């Protein structure tokens, strides 16, 4: 079959900045009526496929005229004019001249803000959770630019890494920063065993770590 | 004007059959569109599955061998999906879809739905609070949160004040741990408004019926 390939973009881009995201066919997408059958999508974090353009260079109804599309019959590119935080997301090509109608592998798009520190918070069990026999101890580390962070757990100043889970979102469609949960799990047993509970972020915003406590 | 939704089981175990219904309102389906069926795998991979069209033509992806059926409700104006001896491997969000012959979707794609193959048994979360300590700063923002702990399969919805607080939430992506996932939800608020008006989160795990409020309550 035609084999599709998207290049990985290497730096994140300024919103007003524009941007050009290739797409590569192994086999000419050019049909015996002139057309090229090559769409683009853009998949924003948590939604469905939105299709920006299709045969190559036509734009969808509604779809900003900042988007244009353009190739030969093996090369592409979607230019991504004046960036918004809204255009964050993943940016899919398709080939739509035969079976099976394959969609490249994606190009994240990062936008480059400002670095902005994380709001961290902290909290205790629930006394719902203690009834039951556990104890989640849970971080936020909220709305921070860029994404590299560590946390870091102690518990009565003694670091802990057993027990740790981590999430983190994609990038923010409107402040364009991203956010974090840790939780240690804990038996009760265990939880009552101790007193300070600290959740610390080292980010480059800060020299020092930003740390949330609280004692049992 | 258009709108398109797929509906099923979000649970279907190996070897069994997944069946799926897109629901299509605001246009016909016994129209020249390729009526399409599409999936996305964990990691975000997409796949063409196949199209009915024109009411009586079909056509499917190879990959998927003789799994594959893709029928219509003209009453109803419906299409369906069928896939035949699943694994694990078929583990993905199912979409569905209008494309015309010249391969414009628009934005006429469903909200998809989450389909896992497992032969784990449907566990309903437990929902507990997140309130802060002591107190924090006034005249400033106060976040809140919510454990929503050990469910299976995904997806769960946590809304916060029945959707009335929107802005300032993050609901984090599950993390499974021995065949259980587990998300926390944060909201953040003026502390003005907290705990002066109340502050309650919405959970729903469709797969166990569970609809679970928790209020964040000053502890």
């Amino acid at each position: 079959d035609i084999v599709i390939t998207q290049d990985e973009l290497s730096n994140p881009v300024t919103s007003g900045e524009s941007v050009s995201i290739s797409c590569r066919s192994s086999r000419s997408l050019l049909y015996k009526d002139g057309r090229t059958y090559l769409n683009w999508f853009l998949q924003r974090p948590g939604q469905s496929p939105q299709l920006l353009i299709y045969l190559m260079s036509t734009r969808a109804s509604g779809v900003s005229d900042r988007f244009s599309g353009s190739g030969s019959g093996t090369d592409f590119t979607l230019e991504i004019s004046r960036v918004k935080a809204e255009d964050v997301g993943v940016y899919y090509c398709q080939q739509f001249v035969e079976y099976p109608f394959t969609f490249g592998s994606g190009t994240k798009l990062e936008i480059k803000r400002a670095d902005a520190a994380p709001t961290v918070s902290i909290f205790p069990p629930s006394s719902e959770q203690l009834t039951s026999g556990g104890a989640s101890v849970v971080c936020f580390l909220n709305n921070f630019y860029p994404k590299d962070i560590n946390v870091k757990w102690k518990i009565d100043g003694s670091e802990r890494q057993n027990g740790v889970l981590n999430s983190w979102t994609d990038q923010d469609s409107k402040d364009s920063t991203y956010s974090m949960s840790s939780t240690l799990t804990l038996t009760k047993d265990e939880y009552e065993r101790h007193n300070s509970y600290t959740c610390e972020a080292t980010h480059k915003t800060s020299t020092s770590p930003i740390v949330k406590s609280f004692n049992r | 004007e258009v709108k398109l939704s797929e509906s099923g089981p979000g649970l279907v175990k190996p070897s069994q059959s997944l069946s799926l219904t897109c629901t299509v309102t605001g246009y016909s389906i016994t129209t020249n569109y390729a009526w399409t069926w599409i999936r996305q795998f964990p990691g975000n991979k997409l796949e063409w599955m196949g199209y009915i069209r024109s009411s009586v033509i079909t056509r499917y992806n190879p990959s998927l061998k003789s799994r594959i059926s893709i029928t219509q409700d003209t009453s109803k104006n419906q299409f369906f999906l069928q896939l035949n001896s699943v694994t694990t491997e078929d583990t993905a969000t199912y979409y569905c879809a209008r494309y015309d012959y010249y391969g414009n979707t628009g934005d006429y794609w469903g909200q998809g739905t989450s389909v896992t193959v497992s032969s784990a048994k449907t566990t309903p979360p437990s929902v507990y609070p997140l309130a802060p300590g002591t107190a924090a700063l006034k005249s400033s923002m106060v976040t809140l949160g919510c454990l929503v702990k050990g469910y299976f399969p995904e997806p769960v919805t946590v809304t916060w004040n029945s959707g009335s607080l929107s802005s300032g939430v993050h609901t984090f992506p599950a993390v499974l741990q021995s065949d259980l996932y587990t998300l926390t939800s944060s909201v953040t608020v003026p502390s003005s408004t907290w705990p002066s008006q109340t502050v309650t989160c919405n959970v729903a795990h469709p797969a166990s019926s569970t609809k679970v409020d928790k209020k964040i309550v000053p502890r």
